[PDB]
């Protein structure tokens, strides 16, 4: 309930995310689930919902914890990847979108999550 | 068989009545059965629009412009904005607004008052949610409300494209006789009840290919109350049918001509060119909003 304010008030709020989800607070709810073929590439971030059948999709600005806690964003320009694009999460992932994206990287070659899509 | 539709748009012969306004016997706010688990309404609604009107005569230029009025939700997320992105060409300017602040996947967003915000450019389609909530009050007086309809009728007027179309939401009480009145100015309108929100008095009232001038002479406080007499006489069971094949979902890349013509060079062939969708009338400048 008051966890974008958390992160928002937080030196390190991506730290502030895991240490509130480690002391049982509820993830960041609100994440924009899109409906979907579910036929999709599988991709990571991508222009339209790409998911697969063990993915969701979801409205990239949504799952983007810098865009929900109105806050600056870690990059030197202060662009988000996530924002005005799709970003697909694993459905058994899929209750904590936010943290997904926190917690994950995309693999610059194939363009899938890895340890979760990258067959590389 | 109307289970599988998106929804259904008010029949022409409901449009041909000159009912007395009466009250709707239909309520808003209900426990939605038929929205997917961890889809929100807006997503499910917004869906079932695109699929409505992905059966219209949208003009669909390259450079496609789109202006969403009321696409903030109380959560802080722009769930409508993030269909309409899914369903338009990649690289449409998608812009939209809301009083409060949000968070949204359009190219540009803006927030206040709908009144304040200005642009010089044309649109190719207004999409609108807005609603009045504060003021509301069903009471028994359903009168014309002004508020945002009023600007939106301006903004209709003055920004809409020949040849653009429009979706703006209306309830029992979120109405505006002047709105109804304009839709007579398009080539074509119509009342769109969504599926999956069908036992609500909201509808879209949609107008396909804007023509500048009227075609019809439609009295706005008699619409309604034949919008209000179809929605009693006709109850609509809650679907959600359309949402489980999204295969042919996003807008048809038409390719749509786009030309700045003057009054003098609008002619019968011009509106006939307009009337199919083959048209967008308006400059091709840098958009400002
Ligand atoms: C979706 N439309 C419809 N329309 C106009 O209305 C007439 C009847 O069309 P209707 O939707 O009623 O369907 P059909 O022709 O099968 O007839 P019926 O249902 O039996 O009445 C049609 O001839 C058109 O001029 C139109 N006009 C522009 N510009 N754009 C549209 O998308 C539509
Ligand atoms: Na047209
Ligand atoms: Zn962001
Ligand atoms: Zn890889």
């Amino acid at each position: 309930s008051t966890v974008l304010s958390f992160c928002a008030f937080a030196v390190d709020p991506a730290k502030a995310y895991k240490d509130y989800l480690a002391s049982g607070g509820q993830p960041i709810t609100n994440c924009v689930k899109m409906l979907c073929t579910h036929t999709g590439t599988g991709q990571a971030i991508t222009v339209t919902p790409e998911a697969n059948m063990d993915q969701e999709s979801f409205g990239g600005a949504s799952c983007c914890l810098y865009c929900r806690c109105h806050i600056d964003h870690p990059n030197p320009k202060g662009f988000c990847d996530l924002k005005g694009k799709y970003v697909q999460i694993p459905t058994t992932c899929a209750n904590d979108p936010v943290g997904f994206t926190l917690r994950n990287t995309v693999c610059t070659v194939c363009g899938m999550w890895k340890g979760y899509g990258c067959s590389c | 068989s109307q289970a599988w539709q998106p929804g259904v748009a008010m029949p022409n012969l409901y449009k041909m009545q000159r009912m007395l306004l009466e009250k709707c016997d239909l309520q808003n706010y209900g426990e939605n059965a038929v929205i997917p688990k961890g889809i929100m309404m807006n997503v499910a609604k917004y869906t079932q629009l695109c699929q409505y009107l992905n059966t219209l005569t949208l003009a669909v230029p390259y450079n496609m412009r789109v202006i969403h009025f009321g696409a903030g939700s109380d959560k802080g997320v722009a769930p409508g904005t993030a269909v309409l992105r899914q369903w338009l060409p990649t690289g449409t300017l998608l812009v939209d607004s809301d009083l409060n602040d949000f968070v949204s996947d359009a190219d540009s967003t803006l927030i206040g008052d709908c009144a304040t915000v200005h642009t010089a450019n044309k649109w190719d389609l207004i999409i609108s949610d807005m609603y009045d909530p504060r003021t509301k009050h069903v009471t028994k007086e359903n009168d014309s409300k002004e508020g945002f309809f009023t600007y939106l009728c301006g903004f209709i007027k003055q920004k809409l494209a020949l040849g653009g179309s429009i979706a703006v939401k209306i309830t029992e009480h979120s109405w505006n006789a002047d709105l109804y009145k304009l839709m007579g100015h398009f080539s074509w309108w119509t009342a769109f009840v969504t599926n999956v929100n069908a036992s609500s008095s909201e509808a879209f009232l949609i107008g396909a290919n804007y023509l500048g001038k009227p075609k019809e002479q439609i009295d706005g406080y008699t619409m309604h109350a034949n919008y209000i007499f179809w929605r009693n006489t006709n109850p609509i069971q809650l679907s959600s049918y359309s949402l489980f094949d999204m295969s042919k979902f996003p807008l048809k890349l038409r390719g749509t001509a786009v030309m700045s013509l003057k009054e003098n060079q609008i002619n019968d062939m011009i509106y006939s060119l307009l009337e199919k969708g083959r048209l967008i009338i308006r400059e091709n400048n840098r958009v400002v909003v």
